[PDB]
């Protein structure tokens, strides 16, 4: 009956509010996406490129170490914004279903 | 009539204040970057071997040695994720003072969207207020 | 249920005290029924006992050397032609538990009243 | 009714939480000393003299050529400074490995507590 | 040493300030001691610490 | 009302690090335990506040007696600074919340 | 003695759980050891390489490293049974204080 | 809207923006001040004091240590001050930014 009216009348409030939560989850994780990409590709990979592991400082060249965090973040950077993304949207149809089914 | 005026003054003055959030935390991360750089700095020698002094060496926390520190001219840093760049003494001050900017510039763009969802705040409510 | 003219005596000592229910199986007919007087606990070593199991290294290890032990003993019961064993001493979360897999019946924490009943019943003697 | 046991379930869970945080970092400070028994291990194994990055502030660390792999910290008192002997470390690690082992165990039944008792304010809620 | 809070020259508020005034409550008791033998004494009779207001350990 | 939590807060404070200390107790203990077994082996530096600073026997020696006057003074003092605070907390309790229902 | 029964299935609840993801990570490391062995072999010769346990990073040529790092593998390679291993007499403990109950009722 | 809702918060924004970045340099300067006292607590400089920058330690006598502690102590309190003279002007202008708020 008013289970919608009640619906709609939040989720374009409620997702209105949620974009900086929306984009909130997304930037903390791009967050440090910034301190390392960047941190390697701007100066000189020339020399030799570590890697930092646990029991272990690994030695590489840029070779490797330089792909590694191009694709690697971008791979991240699709994943990321499917889920939060569709996170507002359960939200908006899961307000709508939890009225329903609890008689 | 007071109606409109009280629905935008504080969705505003919230994400105004917003601004100065972000742009504090600009000018906040700036303590965390530089002295890791006067870290190196008294460390920094050239012209001669860098940080030639005493030393407790952090084995971890628990475990130190004393030795005679002093390398050739590097510093390996932490560039995140597995990515250790070695930098002599220089670079390494040089990009340490690169973390200044990076982690600051993970910041305004939350506070552009606090801005431009508070403008998203105060269009939808007049509207919201119209419309239901 | 039924009528005291129908009630009756028969050989050895009827056992309804700690059997209101399911308590060794139900009809075994030949096969025998073991009173424990043993000496069964489970070793938490092999000959020796050793701190009791509150982790899960106490867990591997110790029942590691306890189930060998029931294994070392209710396969000696195995040997007698239980179809049922009814301890009353050495009762224990492994003990009745290799019995199912000594492939006989186990029959827990019961009244040694009844198993020297019992031991007028069958008529045997029980032994440690 | 279900009022008392609605807040009854949501009491309970935090608890388990509150616990199951606490024990779960009295591993990490316990495995340190394992680790610092550890990096005590290849230190001795490769010998004086080795180049260590060693840690030296937020991003950096400095490289220093080792000496002494016998020197070793044991950090007790309050922060106190005890430098120790190769040995000496690893009991004194293996001390409050032990130490933080029980502070590890302690949090357990009361960790398990509050979840069985919450899980049992969840029948009588729904049932 | 003096008793400003319960036996310590330190005050209860917090750890910082007290632990700079811990210092405090360190030299001079020692101190005090360091004074005893540096008039000296081969023996010392001590009476009760609660003969005492108290007596550092 | 704001004046329940403001003692029990400083109360719980003080609590802990003392007990922390109650670990550093048995290492109290047992620091004057390591250096007494140190003669001078492994180079004893006091750490006593930020600055690490070479030191002598007598010098890490000393301190640790002095260092147990952490255990001794921050565990004591609280117990006043507990019952200090607590029962100005708990007198504050039933006079605000009294009015503010009454 | 009903009673007694309940506590050792919760008891090993976190326990034969735990087991699980345990040796998980043991084959993590252990091919990662490798995969980090991998990558110092990568490169063909490096001794400013550092391998070390700990946030010390000591000196050593790769080599030595490897047989230090390739051992590093062989020990979670090692570690995998054992926590397995365990995952078994805890859910083997956790019937033992069911088959208590269960066989009077039956049998 | 009206210009009040601007110039309040953007001021207030600015008033506890420019208190803040006064008190760190306070307490630090206090914490500086601690080592001071370690070194004229004990190793007077009867032995040489090492001051710590990052790992390594600089070997010197008692008061290079203090020196750096004073050193930063004084890169500390001066942008303290300026700010302190700064957040007292724009929390001024909020008083008054108060009152032409509520005249109208």
């Amino acid at each position: 009956s008013a289970e919608q009216v009640i619906a709609g009348f939040n989720r374009l409030r409620q997702e209105q509010r949620g974009l900086a939560s929306k984009a909130a989850e997304l930037e903390m994780e791009l967050n440090e996406h910034s301190l390392v990409i960047d941190t390697l590709k701007e100066v000189d990979e020339t020399r030799k490129c570590y890697r930092m592991v646990g029991g272990v400082l690994v030695e590489r060249t840029v070779k490797e170490v330089l792909p590694a965090l191009e694709n690697n973040k971008e791979q991240i950077q699709k994943i990321i914004e499917t889920l939060t993304q569709q996170l507002q949207a359960k939200g908006k149809e899961l307000n709508e279903f939890r009225e329903k089914h609890n008689i | 009539v007071l109606k409109k005026l009280d629905e935008q003054y504080q969705k505003y003055k919230f994400m105004e204040l917003n601004l100065a959030q972000k742009k504090r935390r600009l000018k906040g991360q700036i303590p965390e970057i530089k002295q890791t750089l006067e870290i190196l700095k008294y460390m920094q020698k050239k012209k001669e071997s860098t940080n030639s002094m005493e030393t407790r060496f952090l084995l971890a926390d628990n475990l130190y040695c004393k030795a005679s520190v002093p390398p050739t001219d590097k510093m390996c840093l932490w560039l995140g994720a597995n990515v250790m760049l070695e930098y002599d003494i220089d670079e390494a001050q040089a990009l340490l003072e690169k973390n200044l900017s990076t982690a600051t510039k993970n910041l305004d763009s939350l506070e552009e969207d606090l801005d431009f969802l508070r403008d998203q705040f105060t269009t939808t409510e007049v509207n919201m207020a119209r419309v239901y | 249920g039924g009528i005291i003219e129908d009630s009756c005596v028969l050989r050895g000592v009827m056992i309804n005290k700690d059997v209101t229910h399911p308590r060794m199986r139900r009809y075994i007919k030949n096969p025998r029924i073991v009173l424990l007087d043993s000496s069964l606990e489970y070793k938490k070593g092999e000959s020796q006992t050793d701190i009791e199991i509150t982790r899960e290294e106490d867990f591997t290890r110790i029942l590691q050397m306890e189930e060998e032990y029931i294994q070392q003993l209710c396969e000696d019961i195995i040997q007698l032609k239980p179809d049922v064993v009814i301890t009353e001493k050495g009762i224990s979360d492994l003990a009745q538990h290799y019995l199912m897999r000594a492939n006989i019946t186990a029959i827990r924490r019961v009244r040694k009243t009844d198993n020297n009943r019992i031991a007028r019943a069958c008529g045997a003697r029980i032994v440690s | 009714n279900l009022p008392q046991l609605e807040m009854l379930k949501n009491q309970l869970d935090q608890e388990v939480e509150f616990l199951s945080t606490s024990i779960a970092q009295l591993k990490v400070v316990q495995t340190k000393y394992v680790e610092a028994k550890d990096c005590l291990n290849v230190l001795n194994k490769s010998n004086e003299g080795k180049e260590l990055l060693v840690p030296l502030t937020s991003s950096m660390y400095v490289p220093g050529k080792l000496h002494d792999v016998e020197h070793v910290l044991i950090d007790v008192g309050t922060g106190y400074y005890v430098e120790k002997t190769a040995e000496d470390a690893k009991d004194f690690f293996k001390r409050k490995i032990d130490f933080l082992t029980k502070q590890m165990e302690k949090i357990q039944p009361a960790l398990q507590e509050k979840h069985a008792m919450k899980q049992a304010v969840m029948e009588m809620m729904s049932q | 040493a003096p008793k400003t809070d319960m036996d310590n020259q330190i005050v209860v508020s917090d750890y910082a300030q007290m632990d700079r005034v811990l210092r405090e409550e360190r030299a001079y008791i020692l101190n005090l001691v360091k004074q005893i033998k540096k008039t000296g004494c081969n023996v010392l009779l001590i009476q009760k610490s609660i003969l005492r207001d108290a007596l550092s350990d | 009302v704001e004046k329940y939590q403001q003692l029990q807060k400083d109360l719980s404070k003080s609590m802990s690090g003392r007990q922390k200390l109650e670990a550093q107790l048995t290492e109290n203990n047992i620091v004057k335990e390591e250096l007494a077994l140190l003669d001078g082996s492994n180079v004893v530096f006091k750490l006593l506040g930020p600055v690490l600073v070479k030191q002598e026997l007598g010098e890490a020696r000393a301190t640790v007696g002095k260092r147990l006057d952490y255990i001794t003074a921050e565990i004591k003092r609280y117990e006043s600074q507990l019952r200090d605070l607590e029962r100005q907390s708990e007198q504050q309790r039933e006079t605000l919340a009294q009015l503010q229902q009454e | 003695a009903f009673t007694e029964l309940q506590a050792k299935v919760i008891d090993t609840q976190q326990k034969v759980k735990l087991a699980d993801i345990q040796i998980e990570q043991l084959n993590r490391t252990k091919k990662h050891a490798h995969l980090t062995d991998t990558e110092i072999m990568t490169l063909v010769d490096e001794t400013n390489m550092y391998e070390g346990v700990g946030r010390m990073f000591i000196l050593q040529s790769k080599e030595a490293i490897h047989s230090q790092l390739l051992e590093k593998q062989k020990i979670a390679e090692e570690k995998i049974k054992e926590l397995e291993q365990k995952k078994s007499y805890l859910e083997r403990s956790v019937k033992e204080a069911e088959d208590n109950i269960r066989e009077m009722l039956m049998a | 809207d009206q210009q009040k809702i601007n110039k309040f918060a953007r001021n207030t924004s600015r008033i506890t923006e420019l208190k803040e970045e006064i008190e760190v340099k306070k307490k630090q300067l206090q914490n500086l001040e601690d080592a001071c006292d370690d070194i004229m607590l004990a190793d007077d400089d009867c032995l040489m004091i090492p001051y710590q920058i990052g790992d390594v330690f600089i070997s010197h006598s008692q008061e290079e240590t203090q020196e750096m502690l004073e050193e930063a102590k004084k890169n500390l309190q001066e942008e303290i001050d300026a700010l302190e003279s700064r957040v007292e002007s724009i929390q001024r202008v909020l008083a008054d930014l108060k009152v032409q708020l509520y005249a109208k």
